[PDB]
């Protein structure tokens, strides 16, 4: 059967100011099939309680989805989104990095 | 200007693991209405946006009916297709499918659509004359002569030149604050030293609705295309979407860099450029 | 709103 693996982008919903309220998004995008486990983390942990969109797909068929928390980003604590899908051998860390 | 109205269905089998969970979600434009999991505690199409909350517990009612029933079709269109593709019981497949309909600044219908998917690839579809079929291959040629035989284009052309039309101009005007209001990007350039050589111009979109919008680098008045990082267009969670572009300019030469940005709440097409 | 009328595969 025909995979697409997914894009992957965590960003903030607003610029990233040390000590402010925000959002930690993960939009996970362009795969197939719809089954995928994402975690957002904090220091190398889970986040609890993270929400997401419900499933919907692109006009090629492809799904996508947007895993998000509040947080508040500082100097030294990391931000990161884990991802797992079929297409991947072992799951895919990407880090958070408030210039992208 | 012009607008569209789209429902999203998606059926996913899992053997062993109880019957397929169906996930429907409803669009006007970029902005979602409604939606309708069959794994929720109690099934029911819950609004989304503040402009269809105001539609009587008939509609809610009406729209309950329709997706539970899409739910069982699905279902059973899943078995159907196991049969088509002779393939075994064990595995997990996926059934897409998306209907709506497009229409211009006077409300005029200007297209509709419907359309479906099996594991990811395309099925069938209905032609732009909305009378016809498309079909993916000779097992969708077996729906095809079904649908043809029931006269379902008919049908569903009754529905996106009808219906269709009128329910979405109704939302239009219901929604009119923030359905008829495009937000226009905020935009910057940010520099990024890469090493002594080189460093990274990102252009940055951000705020902006709806999701469509175009960011391109310009050299000495050229596109960039080839040598620009484009990242897809995504949600900020608040209605509004993000985007940057990107290139790796040579040392000293960021002056002849230009970043262009078209979107639907501009007015003008902006030119930026780096301000160090 | 949604079509009423389906038909199977």
């Amino acid at each position: 059967m025909i995979q697409r693996t997914p894009k992957i982008q965590v960003y903030s919903r607003h610029p990233a100011e040390n000590g402010k309220s925000n959002f930690l998004n993960c939009y996970v995008s362009g795969f197939h099939p719809s089954d995928i486990e994402v975690d957002l983390l904090k220091n190398g942990e889970r986040i609890e309680k993270v929400e997401h969109s419900d499933l919907s797909f692109s006009k090629d068929w492809s799904f996508y989805l947007l895993y998000y928390t509040e947080f508040t980003p500082t100097e030294k604590d990391e931000y990161a989104c884990r991802v797992n899908h079929v297409t991947l051998s072992q799951p895919k860390i990407v880090k958070w990095d408030r210039d992208m | 200007g012009s607008h569209s109205m789209r429902y999203f269905h998606t059926s996913v089998s899992r053997p062993g693991r109880g019957e397929p969970r169906f996930i429907t979600v409803g669009y006007v434009d970029d902005t979602l209405f409604v939606r309708f999991d069959s794994d929720a505690a109690s099934p029911r199409e819950e609004p989304r946006a503040p402009w269809i909350e105001q539609e009587g517990p008939e509609y809610w009612d009406r729209e309950t009916q329709i997706c539970k029933a899409k739910a069982q079709t699905d279902r059973e269109d899943l078995r159907t297709l196991l049969r088509y593709y002779n393939q075994s019981e064990a595995g997990s497949h996926t059934l897409q499918n998306m209907y709506g309909c497009d229409v211009g600044p006077d409300g005029r219908l200007l297209r509709g659509y419907h359309q479906d998917a099996y594991d990811g690839k395309d099925y069938i579809a209905l032609n732009e004359d909305l009378s016809s079929w498309t079909a993916a291959d000779t097992a969708a040629q077996i729906t095809q002569r079904k649908w043809e035989a029931a006269r379902v284009a008919e049908q569903l052309r009754a529905y996106l030149e009808g219906e269709c039309v009128e329910w979405l101009r109704r939302y239009l005007e219901n929604g009119k604050e923030t359905l008829q209001r495009a937000d226009p990007p905020k935009t910057h350039v940010t520099h990024h030293p890469i090493s002594d050589h080189e460093a990274t111009l990102r252009c940055w979109a951000l705020g902006f609705y709806p999701a469509e919008i175009t960011l391109t680098w310009q050299r000495d008045g050229e596109d960039q295309t080839q040598d620009t990082e484009l990242v897809e267009t995504r949600p900020a969670g608040d209605r509004t979407f993000q985007k940057w572009a990107a290139v790796v300019v040579p040392s000293g030469e960021e002056q002849r860099y230009t970043c262009h940005v078209q979107h639907e709440g501009l007015p003008k097409p902006l030119t930026l450029r780096w301000e160090p | 709103r949604r079509k009423w009328r389906r038909w199977h595969l």
